[PDB]
C-alpha cells in the first residue's frame, strides 16, 4: 500500500503509506494523494529519501546527507511538515 | 543529576562509531559538566572512570546530542563498551544542522530564525 | 540484503526496495502492483541498459552498499509498441546566498 505525493513542479513520489505516515502533517492530508503547492521536486526527493532513512535505521546510524544548495528549502519544507 | 561517587573503577572504552569529532562530557558530584579530550571519529580511548558516574557526548564542534548504547551512559561493574552512534535526527534540526554550520550568526519565516539561534546546548538538554 | 530504489519515469518515481537476490521480473512485478501494468510492458534499465528479466539486481550492480536508503539507486522505467527511455530531472535549485 503506496500514497502518491506530488511537488510543486508535477513530479509524482509514490511511497509506502507506513513511511508518509511518519509525517503527521501527511496524515491529516490524507485523511490518497497530497499535493504540495510549496515543495518542488528536488525538496520531495529528499523528503521521501529521508522517510526510507529514518524507517530503515529507527547498528551504526550514518550520516544523512543535505546538499548546501537544498539545505534552505529543504529546512521550510521539513519545519511545515514537522518531519 | 549526578555522578555517584562509589569509588569503586570502572574500565571503559570510549567508542565513536560517528563522523562527529565526539565530546564526552562527565557530569561531576555537583552534577555540572566536565569535558573530557575529543576522540576523532572512528577513533577509540580506553578510559577509567567509576560505578555509577554519569557521561554524555556531543558532537564537539556544534554541541549536537549523539547517543552512547542509544542517551546516558553510567559505568556499571566489569571493561564497559560506550557506543557513541548518530542519532536519526529529525529531519528539521538536521537541516538546522546543516545552515547551522554554513551560515555565521536570511529568507525563512520568523519561527525559524529562532530555531536556528536555539543552539543545542548541554546546560539545556540536562534540565530535560 | 535490502537494495532502496528510486523506479522512475517521466514524472513519476517510485521508491522501494527489494533483496539483492531478488530478480528483476520480480522487480517489474512490484511496479505492477503499484503503477498497475503487466511486466511485459514494462522495460527496466540501468543508466541506458535495457535489463534481463532473469538476472539478480545485484548481479545488475544494485548492492546493499550502493542502493541505500538515505541515498537510492534508480531504476529506469519504460512503458508499452515500447516507448522509449524517458525521466523528466528534478527541479534545480535556487543559488547559494
Amino acid at each position: 500500500m503506496y500514497v502518491k505525493l506530488i511537488s510543486s513542479d508535477g513530479h509524482e513520489f509514490i511511497v509506502k503509506r507506513e513511511h508518509a505516515l511518519t509525517s503527521g502533517t501527511i496524515k491529516a492530508m490524507l485523511s490518497n494523494e497530497v499535493n504540495f503547492r510549496e515543495i518542488p521536486s528536488h525538496v520531495l526527493s529528499k523528503v521521501c529519501m529521508y522517510f526510507t532513512y529514518k524507517v530503515r535505521y529507527t547498528t551504526e546510524i550514518p550520516e544523512f546527507p543535505i546538499a548546501p544548495e537544498i539545505a534552505l528549502e529543504l529546512l521550510m519544507a521539513a519545519n511545515f511538515l514537522d518531519c | 543529576l549526578r555522578s555517584v561517587n562509589s569509588r569503586e573503577p570502572s574500565q571503559v572504552i570510549f567508542c565513536n562509531r560517528s563522523p562527529r569529532v565526539v565530546l564526552p562530557v562527565w557530569l561531576n558530584f555537583d552534577g555540572e559538566p566536565q569535558p573530557y579530550p575529543t576522540l576523532p571519529p572512528g577513533t577509540g580511548r580506553r578510559i577509567h572512570s567509576y560505578r555509577g558516574h554519569l557521561w554524555l557526548f556531543r558532537d564537539a564542534g556544534t554541541h549536537d546530542g549523539l547517543l552512547v548504547n542509544q542517551e546516558l551512559f553510567v559505568p556499571s561493574l566489569n571493561p564497559i563498551f560506550a557506543n557513541i552512534t548518530l542519532p536519526v535526527y529529525t529531519l528539521k534540526e538536521r537541516c538546522l544542522q546543516v545552515v547551522r554550520s554554513l551560515v555565521k550568526p536570511l529568507d525563512i519565516v520568523r519561527s525559524l530564525y529562532e530555531d536556528l539561534e536555539d543552539h543545542p546546548n548541554v546546560q539545556k538538554d540536562l534540565e530535560r | 540484503m535490502d537494495v532502496f530504489l528510486m523506479i522512475r519515469r517521466h514524472k513519476t518515481t517510485i521508491f522501494t526496495d527489494a533483496k539483492e537476490s531478488s530478480t528483476v521480473f520480480e522487480l517489474k512485478r512490484i511496479v505492477e502492483g503499484i503503477l498497475k501494468r503487466p511486466p511485459d510492458e514494462q522495460r527496466l534499465y540501468k543508466d541506458d541498459q535495457l535489463l534481463d528479466d532473469g538476472k539478480t539486481l545485484g548481479e545488475c550492480g544494485f548492492t546493499s552498499q550502493t542502493a541505500r536508503p538515505q541515498a537510492p539507486a534508480t531504476v529506469g522505467l519504460a512503458f508499452r509498441t515500447f516507448e522509449a527511455l524517458c525521466i523528466e530531472p528534478f527541479s534545480s535549485p535556487p543559488e547559494l546566498p
